[PDB]
């Protein structure tokens, strides 16, 4: 026989609740009943309630098993995750929804919420997309899981209720690689370095393919040193992006006192009302201060609260800035503008600003 | 406490990842103590110890890892090695296995219980539901367990294959689409599955200059963020009229400020409401979704459905982050999706021929130009691909576009034509 | 004693009309009476009329002498030129305005107009800013004067009346050095080449400084040839900009059959209603067809008329595009979008698009 | 039929440049036949003949010309050589002289006539009124006549000096400003003259990496197009309230659709008209001028006046075409303009030291960054300098901004600091 390979993921259709399989592609409408609970009504007359809960993303297999027991009890053995790592159950008996919610809260401590209702125009804050941080990655500038927890503790009330006037995605990149749509989030927390690498010549000779490491530097701060079969850094050209360390173990640049997070704002993925946008730096640096990152958290909250106090219904952060301008943004958020915030990333072509980075166009 | 910093993060209302790690450590240790077949019962506790140290030092303790893989594949598993591996040997090698999710993250409990049983046996017990691309992450195992874990995965009643990593086709992902969403313009789940199966070889055996990611969103709300984090974003759309139920609009109007919440928020002013009849000028509509999002009982996407393909989306390195741009204004999405496959295979053949080491497709297009890219996919330049025509006159012209001339004849004679 | 140097231009204040000199910086309001004539009212209550006339820019000294004769008669021996190379007379007797107009047309053949009235919202087409062309320059791809002549004969009635609903600047450059405000005009005509340079090895050895010529190529298509002491050109990288010829007489790229003009559209300099904008190519190439350039002229007129027929009051070309989009612009102007119009000029930094290229900001 | 192609261009209502050239030859040759002191009578006809051949060939007949100048100066005269020098001897040499215009192109008839007399004596008789930078163009003379012509210009009752060319300070130009315009926020014409006078050496004797242009606009309408055609654009502005005459607003309101033509066109919604009172939220106003342009009898710029400085404007070569961007949000404009001169001279010292051969200031700033540029001029970064903060996290930090650390000590230890 030999080991089976190239068989791919189990086919999803087989893993759908029968009521979902039955009504697949034949939905009439959805209705957000209350935070965390969405009613979906099929053309057949079937009604199913999709009940959503926040999760820490990192799950114990034992928590997955508990979710399975809950799904067997309330959703006929079916569930899904969402694209922001919330978890959802499918309930056909409306009188059981609150029983499910209470059971999830009791058994795994996951809050019902993370929904929003465009129809009434009241929005929850959903989960923070994030990645590995110090839990698993060799290139982070900041932790991911710790910051997400510290932030969601402070903003918890916004997850469990529809208290915001528009969508607000908070997302976290533990380094400049992003590993997520962090560069297009309403509020993005992005791990940065502020110190150049110090080449380890022995490590570079042993392990680094020089031409490709040199070609990895967006500023051309690296040059080969043929004499010493290594690489030299022009520290005046380096902005500490860390890409050369991705390529080369001999180029580390981590400094625990100077690594930290930039806070960016005003990104957008959806098309609704306004084109998608890359996020923009408004706080150059906050230190890592584990376990609660109070400086970072204070700024995220300061930004979210200023936006929420002032935004109209549906007006996302970038849309609020579209309205008031950056001068007012910095005033109302209490943030200082400094020269760091003036873009100087030379290599990106202006012509990209002329491409249609959006599905919005007329036929 | 052994973990005084991390213990701070068990406090507070949001569910604690610290609690997940400690629950795993506690119950893996218990399972092993009970005689269960558990290869790495100390893995989760090692991870906890490493993390506590990382909290105190404010830095990672992971280093570059070796290259590791399951037999017959070259992607889907990433070696990770701890620099604390002498002090905490249970995390010295702590690799991840990316496990291809079912389309839209739909599971039965039978499917998930199989995965739990396999990872309890071979790995740390920690998982991510889900990795950012969409895969299930099996977080932490040793090199000697990768192949046997994979054999068990393949032998489950509901088996699971490895997803992508490295310079390959990554695991495609899809929004819930028509399983639940009345907005879906094509079958996101079916397409995602069919691409995954069609290109198993490209996914499992990296052969390309760099990574390539495909994501499938059922409509322009883009609920999988395909345009920021896939190179090839397949985003549902329609070509005909928005469907309007007038009785239902009137019902909305009894309570909803349609003027301020819908009409004034339309990006092109396509949709109007006079108190009696909702009118949409679909020639003006850019299909942003907002009105349909506002009035889902009254408004629907049109009947002539397909997708727009956005190309290039990527994180920053090297030449800057990209929200992908229009490459294919409209393609039909009907099984077996030959039109989509033809485009993908053309792009891949070209990118493999022309691409530099670690050059993303978006960067290759910036380097070679849209003209070359469009010829590769056998499509014509379209105004919808740009937000604006060029702001400078520095255009290249094709040889066959020029008038015959003495100069063009000189160029031939000199050997430069 | 020798020769006097470093004395500068004559002091402007000494060359001012008494009414202008008297009421300097003490004006109440202007009023556009009719096309070509602008009433200016001082706070002192003094009233003066500035009367504007089209010139062909290139003037015979005998035309200037005649202008001086006219100026002595009607404007107290005073006149000015405008930043669009029109000429203006200063009349204090309103009854004598019409006479001056007739005598300018009879003597020098200059039309009255080139004005606009934002108050009523009726606009004239003013003069076309342009350069030297085949008259005096060694790097042109098109003539200037010839085309400007051809265009303005065709568009004449827009100069003498207020027939347009917003401001429209037409401008011309004979080569990509794009002398003038061509890169920020509502409609711009730019001379382009479509053939690469054929290096002249002898002329390069004698007359060119190789490293500076090589360094001037925006695409890096140029390289020193060592064992021939000359320049090599990679035709695949060349987009026929002609900068290398500017540097080096040994680098001509003129092909009479393939030189011609690109037509660009939608630039704006003023702040009013919306920020300044750089012009955009909408017609890649039209031939030189001296002396009337009928292909070029047809497209300029085609573009202008389509805009005029659809634009709202004050809605300049770029603003019209803001409203309708480029999809509808290409349909309405009957133009073809081709790959040529997709920008591929690699060297320009994206970060420029984030700089505030405008005086519009809040205090 | 000497000039059949050019002849067609004497037809039509727009005043003909061919008629301008034909008149010049015909009167210059008349003068030299009448015994008038005229050195190049065949100047204009030769030009006409060349242009006719040019029209036939559809190409220029001018080539690269020698470096030719007047004594004591290095710029202001552009050498031009015809390649039909043997067939048409009279245009073998055909150099331009750029003559500095008075500020705002204001002339007395006496001043102009002096120019005519001198050029009739020494050149072709062809001029441009005006060259794009602002200068009077004397179009076509021989090398021998440059120095005597200039001598005569500086000997005139109202004397004219040479303007700029080459890698120098070009001739500054200015909108009419306070001479005629009620929108003027400063004395553009005085500023322009004073600058021209103060930097005579820098204009006359090119010593810089490349050219540098200054233009002076009295308010944001920018009627000399300073932001596109100057490296240093001085654009008038104000800091206080737009002055509002409610009486005059009602007079407009009686015939003007203020709602649609003013209120709805304000870029920031700052201006309100309810039918009785006009209100301007000056905090929201971006001083775009539209409302003031619209109702000039009713609306005036504020009394706290100065200028905004936009830096970097240029044509495309080499790095792309530039509309200048905010360098100094507000500077006072008062004689002797020490604050402005301080800025300029710091910019020049820096540019001269740091600029590459043929690098424009805009390209230098792009290369060196705004931090260095602002330090050079002694000003702080301001949010008003950008349309948006940067879209990526790749920030440089000053050494002294860093927290002292074992890492920074290691950098210092290695001399990498
Ligand atoms: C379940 C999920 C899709 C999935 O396959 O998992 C989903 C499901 C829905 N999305 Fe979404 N979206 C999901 C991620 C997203 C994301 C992707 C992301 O954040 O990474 C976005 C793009 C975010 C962005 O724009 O930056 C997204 C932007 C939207 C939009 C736009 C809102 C806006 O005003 O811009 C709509 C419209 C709306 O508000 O009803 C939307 C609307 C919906 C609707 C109402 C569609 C429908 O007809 O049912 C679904 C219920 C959402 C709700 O709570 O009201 N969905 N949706 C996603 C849940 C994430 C979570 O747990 O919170
Ligand atoms: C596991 C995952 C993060 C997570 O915790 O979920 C991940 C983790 C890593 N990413 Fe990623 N990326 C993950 C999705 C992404 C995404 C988002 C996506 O796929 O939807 C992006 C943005 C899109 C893109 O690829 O550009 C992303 C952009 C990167 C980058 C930058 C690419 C660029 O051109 O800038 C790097 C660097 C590189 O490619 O060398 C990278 C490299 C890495 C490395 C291999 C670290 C490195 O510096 O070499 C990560 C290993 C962590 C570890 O060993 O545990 N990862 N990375 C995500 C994949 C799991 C899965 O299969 O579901
Ligand atoms: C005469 C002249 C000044 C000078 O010679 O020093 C001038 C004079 C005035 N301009 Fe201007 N502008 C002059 C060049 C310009 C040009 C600059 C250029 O084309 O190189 C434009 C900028 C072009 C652009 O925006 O791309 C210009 C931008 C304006 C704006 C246009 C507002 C808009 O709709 O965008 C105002 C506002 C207005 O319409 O009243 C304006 C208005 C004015 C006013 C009304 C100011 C006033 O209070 O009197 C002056 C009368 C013009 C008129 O006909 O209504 N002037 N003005 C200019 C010579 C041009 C000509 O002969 O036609
Ligand atoms: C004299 C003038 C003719 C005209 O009517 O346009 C002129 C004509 C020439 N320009 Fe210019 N420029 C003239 C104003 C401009 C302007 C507009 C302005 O100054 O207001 C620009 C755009 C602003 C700028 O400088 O960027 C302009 C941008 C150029 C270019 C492009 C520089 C760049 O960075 O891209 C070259 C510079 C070069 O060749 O090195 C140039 C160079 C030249 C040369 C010397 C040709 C060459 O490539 O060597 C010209 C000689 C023509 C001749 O011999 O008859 N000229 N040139 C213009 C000014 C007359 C005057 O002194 O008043
Ligand atoms: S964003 Fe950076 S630190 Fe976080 S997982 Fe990706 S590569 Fe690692
Ligand atoms: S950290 Fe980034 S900028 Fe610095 S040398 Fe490495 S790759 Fe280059
Ligand atoms: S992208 Fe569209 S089809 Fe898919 S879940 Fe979101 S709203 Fe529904
Ligand atoms: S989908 Fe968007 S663009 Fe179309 S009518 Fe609705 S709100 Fe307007
Ligand atoms: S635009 Fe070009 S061809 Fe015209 S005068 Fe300037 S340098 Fe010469
Ligand atoms: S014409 Fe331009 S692109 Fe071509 S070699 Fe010369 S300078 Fe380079
Ligand atoms: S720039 Fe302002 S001050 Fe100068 S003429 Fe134009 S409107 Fe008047
Ligand atoms: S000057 Fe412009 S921004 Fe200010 S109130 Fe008037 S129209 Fe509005
Ligand atoms: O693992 S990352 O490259 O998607
Ligand atoms: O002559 S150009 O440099 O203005």
């Amino acid at each position: 026989e030999g080991v089976k390979t190239d068989f791919g993921p189990p086919y999803f259709r087989d893993l759908l609740h029968p009521v979902i399989a039955k009504n697949y592609g034949k939905w009439k409408y959805h209705e957000v009943v209350k935070p965390g609970v969405i009613k979906r009504v099929a053309e057949s007359g079937d009604v199913i309630y999709v009940v959503r809960f926040g999760t820490p993303r990192l799950l114990s297999i034992y928590t997955v098993r508990e979710l399975c027991d809950i799904a067997d009890k309330y959703s006929d053995g079916y569930l899904r995750w969402t694209s922001r790592n919330n978890v959802e159950f499918f309930v056909t008996d409306e009188s059981k929804i609150d029983d499910l919610i209470n059971e999830v809260q009791e058994r795994v401590g996951f809050p019902c919420g993370g929904t929003w209702d465009a129809v009434k125009g009241e929005y929850g804050l959903s989960n923070i997309v994030h990645t590995q941080g110090w839990i698993h990655c060799h290139t982070p500038a900041i932790d991911a899981s710790g910051i997400v927890k510290a932030v969601m503790d402070e903003l918890y009330e916004y997850f469990t209720d529809h208290k915001l006037p528009a969508m607000c995605r908070i997302s976290l990149a533990c380094c400049a690689n992003m590993c997520g749509a962090v560069h297009a989030s309403d509020i993005a927390i992005v791990g940065i370095h502020r110190t150049p690498p110090i080449p380890n010549d022995e490590a570079i000779r042993k392990t680094c393919e020089i031409p490709s490491t040199v070609a990895a530097c967006p500023t051309g701060a690296l040059k080969p040193d043929m004499k010493n079969k290594t690489i030299k850094v022009d520290v005046e050209k380096c902005m500490y992006c860390g890409n050369c360390y991705t390529m080369c173990p001999g180029m580390p640049l981590f400094d625990p006192e100077n690594d930290g997070a930039a806070i960016m704002v005003g990104g957008k993925l959806s098309e609704a009302r306004r084109m998608p946008e890359l996020s923009k730096v408004v706080v150059p640096w906050v230190p890592n201060e584990p376990p609660r990152w109070p400086t970072l958290v204070k700024y995220v909250k300061q930004i979210l609260e200023a936006w929420a106090a002032n935004a109209n219904k549906h007006e996302r952060l970038i849309e609020w800035v579209d309205r008031i301008g950056w001068e007012r943004f910095f005033e109302l958020t209490g943030l200082e503008f400094t020269q760091h915030l003036i873009d100087d990333y030379r290599i990106t072509p202006y012509f990209y600003s002329e491409f249609r980075a959006s599905t919005q166009f007329k036929w | 406490s052994e973990t005084p910093l991390l213990d701070e993060l068990e406090k507070g209302p949001w569910p604690s990842f610290v609690k997940e790690i400690k629950k795993t450590a506690e119950l893996m240790e218990k399972a092993a103590a009970e005689g269960k077949d558990v290869k790495m019962p100390k893995g989760a506790r090692g991870l906890l110890k490493q993390l506590e140290i990382s909290y105190k030092d404010k830095k990672t303790h992971w280093k570059h890892g070796g290259i590791v893989s399951v037999v017959g594949y070259g992607g889907g598993v990433i070696g990770r090695y701890s620099d604390l591996g002498e002090q905490i040997p249970e995390v010295e090698h702590f690799h991840t296995m990316r496990i291809n999710q079912p389309s839209g993250w739909f599971y039965s409990t039978k499917a998930l219980r199989g995965l739990c049983d396999v990872w309890e046996k071979w790995g740390s017990g920690l998982t991510n539901f889900h990795g950012s691309t969409g895969d299930i992450i099996f977080l932490g195992t040793r090199s000697e367990y990768l192949q046997p874990c994979f054999e068990d995965l393949g032998n489950l009643e509901i088996p699971f294959d490895i997803g992508g990593s490295g310079s390959d086709l990554r695991t495609p992902s899809a929004c819930m689409g028509p399983a639940l969403c009345e907005f879906a313009c094509y079958d996101t789940l079916e397409l995602c599955y069919d691409l995954t199966m069609t290109y198993q070889d490209e996914l499992h055996r990296p052969m390309w200059p760099y990574k390539f990611k495909i994501k499938c969103a059922g409509c322009p709300n883009d609920c999988v963020a395909s345009k920021a984090r896939s190179d090839f974003a397949i985003i549902g759309t329609w070509k005909d009229d928005i469907k309007v139920d007038q009785e239902a609009v009137k019902e909305y109007a009894s309570w909803m400020d349609i003027e301020n919440e819908v009409v004034k928020l339309c990006p092109t002013g396509a949709i109007k409401w006079d108190g009696k009849e909702l009118t949409i000028d679909n020639r003006e509509c850019v299909r942003c979704m907002h009105c349909i999002n506002k009035m889902p009982k009254a408004l629907k996407p049109g009947d002539e459905r397909g997708a727009t393909i956005l190309i290039g989306g990527k994180a920053p390195f090297v030449e800057g982050a990209v929200i992908g741009w229009v490459a294919v204004p409209f393609v039909e999405v009907e099984k077996p999706y030959d039109e989509i496959k033809e485009i993908l295979e053309a792009i891949w053949d070209w990118w493999d021929e022309e691409g530099k080491f670690r050059e993303r497709i978006g960067e290759l297009i910036w380097r070679k130009g849209m003209r070359e890219f469009l010829k590769v996919i056998g499509r014509e330049a379209d105004v919808r691909m740009v937000k604006a025509p060029r702001n400078n006159p520095f255009m290249f012209f094709e040889k066959d576009e020029l008038k015959p001339s003495a100069y063009t004849e000189e160029l031939k004679k000199r050997g430069m034509w």
